[PDB]
RNA sequence: AGCGUGCUACUUAUACUUCACCGUGAUUGCUGUUUUGACGCUUUCACGAGUAGGCAGGCGUGGAGGUCAGUGACGAAGCCUU
RNA sequence: GCCUAGACCGAGGACUGCGGUUUUUACCUAGGAUGUUGGCAUAAUGAUCUUAAGUCGCCCGUCUUGAAACACGGACCAAGGA
């Protein structure tokens, strides 16, 4: 077997500086508060519901 | 019983062009082999006298 | 039986030109050949001494030796994958000065004259030869030359 | 490490060609041509119709 | 130490940027002038055609001085002379493209390679798209992307080519340094056409194939392949 | 596929290292790898290449060659550099005072050089007194004087030496070497 | 991964390169052998024949020799053999030799646990 | 093919002997201008001691239909090659464009004589102004007064594979 | 769903384009920070079919010099085993 | 010039460069993926083995221009074998 050498370091380098500055989400023109929506997934799939507000999430 | 191929030049230009066809090198002074003996004989004396004159100068 | 003699296959190559048989005009014997001259080789069938082999018929080479009635010519011949230097002794009846020298030597003289005159006039000149370029724009006048319309012709038999 | 197309990346386009900014600002791609309303084929170029 | 060298780097970069501003102004002016002369030449040719039409004459266009040659044939079963010709045109793979300045010598070259290539007269926008998307330079016998004008300057600055637009101009208006600029350009490696070829490539464009001179449809083909 | 205009994956055909496993020659290659990589002096690149050469490509340099090279005009005080062995020459009538840097010296060569007031230094001492090879003069020995080269390119009318074990009148002198025995080539 | 961080480990070929007709004959073992026959469909690479070993399948040099846990495995036969992994406990794991006795293996496991060295075969005897 | 009608004008290259050579025009039915100039030189070397190398193309222009929405009858004079010989023929076509009549002609000789594009020379395309100029009955039958005809047995194309009702062909 | 001809779309090779990884060849730099690997590290680009054949780098076996103060009756070697 | 639908990929790993906006020795989309949320860690995930299904796959070695050949050697296995 090949023994480890002294020059085989274990230090973890820092990541490079990422240039992925986030920009805001752009919603479809059809999504306006007060619009009746149809839920497609989840527990309440198939339910017609009222759209009220666009959260920051 | 032993009738075979007689002659063929097939593949001979391919083999000649793998490493050829190389032109001969040129030099400033060609060999005086085959040049007239009387001329070569006198040209020897002419060069010897020219070398003497340039050496003295 | 195969025959591979010295002059095999030279029936038309070594023939004299039509209505050009007989004695050799003496400018052939008055030309002067110097070592380094470029000469064409063309066997004259009426002189059988100093005759080239059929390979050298039509080849051009450098004079390297001058003897009483002959010149030595250097030819490069392909033998397999390289060239071999061949040294052929030819009587001057089978030799003629190559006309490519006088043209290149004239372009050299013309370039020297144009360059010196351009220097005298203080301008620049480009001496490299150029290939033929595509032609420029132009206007075709139709006064007296209104276009004539052609059509493909019907089929006819003329016998 | 990664080639970016100047025809897609505007930053690379400006890095290579600073004049793209002026071309866009001046609308060179949709420039109108001012000229007179003429028709120079009314005469002998009607040789195209027949000959 | 790292923060110290950062301050020095910041100062040196300040000075470098100040110096580069003038060079970028120069290349900006050059690009604007090239655009002006392109537009003027187009309008001049249009005006000449209209004038010849008015004066009962016929304006004959200047014959094209530039051609873009694309090798559309594979590397198998090529006779020695067109094979050597394609090698001397640097078309040693399928879909390789090169710019050729038309003379008698180059026209007789292209005629030998005609059954294996599609070529034509490229427009300015086609040249620009080729150089921008697939432009590479031959630097120390290596294929280097033309991603910055410094790469072009370091290799063609002795020929007064300082920008990608200088290079494009030198190609388009076949210039005094066309040889150096086009040989610096690595052969363009195009994709296959989006939309395909005609039903059978290897017959002349006149006979419904793809090889030979198509003369302005090289732009549509290049749009397909680039 | 590619239409290859040249052979693919071809090694340069030049030595990039000594074939020798001598550690001290490896140290010399280290020193001149650094000098050639960092001094811009063409001398250091030539010395680095010469340290890779095989034994027949570094023929011995006689002390007579060094004497003749020092007799060039304006070369009397140059440093003679021999990447190889410097041998003695008992045919010299006299040897000058000279500085010579070599891989090896024979006992007679070194004795003569030091006897005449000169120096016999190594290439590492050279790299300190002349790190750019200033005022040096590289001397190489004769390569075509080797005995093996006598038989290279043998053929008709080539004039080279036949590969033969014995020499005498009965060994390859009759037919093909004499017109009285057929032909001569 | 509890080891030094690495890119996701990719094995280009995960099956075993089995010698041709090691399935047909018992005398032909599965150990890979290159077909040298003049007419061989495998040597000539006919469609449908077996894959063959070539350098294209070589592993990424950054993930080569790492087990699925991200460690390089070093064979250990005694407690003094663990000393070479002191400064490499997050990139090298110890594997106790099969011929180590149950006593010495207990000592190796105890010392490896003390040193923080991971052991690839921590259970056997 | 899908064709256009081109006016191609060319001439011999000017010489110091002849500095204004005669201009020759041809009407070429070609898919594009590359084939238009090729066909031009093809017919000029059948009619004159000229080549593309010794000649010059002076003008290429599209000739548009004068009345593209007026129904016409065209007579086309042809010279085509068969498997055995060379024949002259004259045929008639009904169309609103001269180009579309030539396109119909090429389809028609492909269908009735197996004559390919390369085997056909169009000698002449003429719009027949008078109803008496029409010689062929297969186009003369559409020049009768108050022409009416139905289209019996209409086949309707379905979007679906299966149909729940019986097919019909009324129309 | 045949024959002649034109057109549009579409299907897909180990071919072409972009990207990842392996190797080969070339190539950039690395010693007052060379720093216990310089036969090393590192930058960049191109390339990869192969019988006969050549060369290179490796895997495995019996025995020998040296070394691991190596494993082993608390189980060596051998053998069987998703 | 503008708007708009989808797919595959994320190599690199402190900084350094070229540009852009400059409200600024600052910021950016500009020398290669980040942010956020959920679930899981008795498991979603991966590998191998057996088997089914789809698709492809003729018996190796040899001499030969040409072998799956209606050419030759080979029933099987171990040890020896140039
Ligand atoms: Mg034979
Ligand atoms: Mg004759
Ligand atoms: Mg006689
Ligand atoms: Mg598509
Ligand atoms: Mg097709
Ligand atoms: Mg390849
Ligand atoms: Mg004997
Ligand atoms: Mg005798
Ligand atoms: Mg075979
Ligand atoms: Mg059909
Ligand atoms: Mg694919
Ligand atoms: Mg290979
Ligand atoms: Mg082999
Ligand atoms: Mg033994
Ligand atoms: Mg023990
Ligand atoms: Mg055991
Ligand atoms: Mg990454
Ligand atoms: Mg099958
Ligand atoms: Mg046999
Ligand atoms: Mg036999
Ligand atoms: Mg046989
Ligand atoms: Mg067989
Ligand atoms: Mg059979
Ligand atoms: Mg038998
Ligand atoms: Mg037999
Ligand atoms: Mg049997
Ligand atoms: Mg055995």
């Amino acid at each position: 077997q090949v023994a480890p050498k002294w020059y085989q370091s274990e230090d973890v380098p820092a990541p490079k500086q990422t240039r992925k500055t986030a920009r805001p989400q752009k919603l479809r023109a059809s999504l306006v508060p007060g619009t009746v929506l149809i839920l497609l997934a989840g527990r309440f799939r198939g339910k017609r519901v009222v759209y009220l507000k666009n959260l920051e999430d | 019983m032993a009738k075979s191929k007689n002659h063929t030049a097939h593949n001979q230009t391919r083999k000649a062009h793998r490493n050829g066809i190389k032109k001969p090198k040129t030099y400033k002074y060609p060999s005086l082999k085959g040049v007239d003996a009387k001329f070569k004989r006198n040209h020897r004396y002419a060069l010897h006298g020219t070398a003497k004159a340039l050496a003295k100068a | 039986g195969k025959s591979r003699g010295y002059r095999s296959g030279t029936r038309y190559a070594f023939q004299r030109d039509f209505k050009k048989h007989g004695a050799i005009p003496l400018s052939t014997y008055l030309k002067v050949y110097k070592v380094g001259d470029i000469v064409d080789i063309k066997a004259n069938g009426s002189i059988q001494k100093g005759m080239p082999h059929k390979y050298y018929h039509g080849k051009t080479g450098i004079v390297y030796n001058v003897t009483k009635s002959s010149v030595g010519v250097i030819i490069n011949k392909v033998v397999g994958n390289r060239y071999i230097e061949k040294r052929v002794n030819l009587r001057v009846e089978h030799v003629k000065h190559s006309a490519c020298r006088q043209e290149f030597l004239n372009r050299v003289k013309s370039n020297a004259a144009k360059k010196r005159e351009a220097k005298a006039n203080g301008e620049t000149v480009y001496l490299k030869r150029q290939a033929a370029k595509p032609r420029g724009s132009r206007i075709i006048s139709t006064e007296g030359n209104i276009p004539q319309t052609l059509a493909p012709v019907a089929y006819e038999t003329f016998i | 490490v990664l080639k970016k197309n100047p025809l897609k990346n505007k930053q690379v386009l400006l890095r290579l060609n600073p004049y793209a900014k002026a071309y866009a600002a001046e609308k060179v791609g949709s420039a109108k041509v001012e000229q007179a309303k003429v028709k120079p084929s009314k005469g002998q170029f009607a040789e195209v119709l027949k000959n | 130490a790292q923060q110290k060298t950062a301050e020095e780097r910041a100062a040196a970069k300040k000075v470098r940027k100040a110096a580069n501003k003038e060079k970028r102004k120069v290349i900006f002016d050059r690009a604007a002038a090239y655009q002006k002369e392109y537009t003027e030449a187009e309008r001049s040719v249009i005006k000449a055609k209209r004038d010849a039409k008015a004066s009962n004459s016929y304006y004959v266009d200047a014959q094209p001085k530039l051609v873009f040659v694309v090798r559309i044939k594979g590397i198998n079963k090529i006779p020695p002379k067109p094979r050597k010709v394609l090698q001397l045109l640097r078309l040693t793979q399928i879909n390789a493209g090169v710019f050729v300045r038309l003379t008698k010598a180059t026209s007789e070259l292209i005629k030998l390679a005609e059954p294996y290539v599609a070529y034509g007269y490229p427009s300015l926008s086609t040249i620009r798209q080729l150089v921008y998307k697939r432009g590479f330079g031959k630097v120390n016998k290596q294929r280097i992307a033309l991603s910055d004008n410094a790469i072009i300057e370091a290799n063609l600055g002795k020929f007064n080519i300082l920008s990608i637009e200088d290079l494009i101009h030198e190609i388009y208006t076949v210039g005094p340094n066309f040889k150096q600029v086009s040989n610096f350009l690595w052969p363009f490696k195009l994709s296959n056409p989006n939309g395909g070829f005609r039903a059978r490539k290897f017959q002349h464009f006149i006979q419904g194939g793809d090889t030979g001179n198509r003369e302005q449809f090289i732009n549509a083909l290049v749009k397909q392949m680039n | 596929g590619r239409d290859h205009t040249s052979k693919q994956h071809v090694r340069s055909g030049h030595r990039t290292a000594p074939k020798s496993d001598n550690v001290y020659l490896q140290l010399l290659v280290k020193l001149y790898s650094f000098l050639a990589r960092r001094t811009d002096a063409p001398f250091n690149k030539v010395i680095l290449k010469s340290l890779f050469l095989s034994k027949i490509n570094r023929p011995p340099v006689s002390v007579s060659r060094i004497s003749r090279a020092l007799k060039q005009k304006g070369a009397a005080e140059k440093t003679i550099v021999v990447v190889g062995t410097v041998t003695d020459d008992n045919r010299l009538l006299e040897f000058p005072k000279a500085t010579i840097a070599a891989l090896r010296f024979t006992a007679g060569a070194k004795d003569r050089i030091l006897k005449n007031g000169g120096e016999a230094i190594t290439l590492d001492q050279l790299a300190l007194r002349a790190p750019k090879g200033q005022n040096t003069l590289i001397v190489r020995g004769p390569r075509n004087s080797r005995e093996a080269v006598r038989h290279f390119g043998f053929g008709p009318h080539k004039g080279k030496a036949p590969r033969i074990l014995s020499k005498g009148r009965k060994f390859e002198r009759a037919r093909g070497r004499r017109r009285s025995r057929g032909f001569k080539v | 991964a509890t080891s030094v961080p690495h890119p996701k480990i990719v094995k280009k070929y995960t099956k075993k390169f089995k010698r041709h007709h090691s399935d047909r004959y018992h005398r032909v073992a599965e150990n890979w052998r290159k077909q040298k026959g003049i007419d061989s469909c495998v040597r000539r690479r006919f469609r449908g024949t077996i894959p063959q070993p070539n350098i294209g399948y070589g592993s990424n040099k950054k993930t080569k020799f790492l087990n699925p846990a991200g460690y390089k495995v070093y064979l250990v036969k005694n407690v003094k053999d663990l000393d070479v992994l002191l400064l490499h406990t997050k990139s090298y794991a110890a594997e106790i030799a099969s011929s180590v006795s149950s006593r010495k293996r207990v000592e190796i496991v105890a010392k490896a646990k003390k040193l923080g060295v991971k052991v690839t075969n921590p259970k056997g005897k | 093919s899908r064709l256009n009608e081109y006016q191609v004008i060319g001439r011999n290259l000017p010489t110091e002997s002849v500095p204004e050579p005669k201009l020759f025009r041809m009407r070429i039915f070609a898919p594009n201008t590359v084939v238009a100039k090729s066909r031009y030189w093809y017919f000029l070397q059948k009619l004159h001691k000229v080549k593309k190398a010794s000649g010059e193309i002076v003008s290429v222009n599209i000739i548009s239909e004068a009345k593209p929405t007026k129904v016409k009858t065209f007579g086309i004079w042809l010279r085509y090659e068969s498997r055995s010989g060379i024949h002259n023929m004259y045929k008639e076509y009904r169309d609103v464009t001269r180009v579309g009549a030539v396109e119909t002609m090429y389809q028609d000789l492909a269908a009735r004589h197996r004559a390919r594009f390369r085997s056909i020379h169009i000698l002449k395309v003429v719009e027949l102004e008078k109803t008496d100029d029409v010689k062929r009955q297969y186009v003369k039958q559409f020049l009768t007064k108050d022409l009416k005809f139905p289209l019996p047995h209409r086949v309707q194309k379905s979007k679906k594979l299966f149909q729940a009702t019986a097919p019909t062909t009324f129309y």
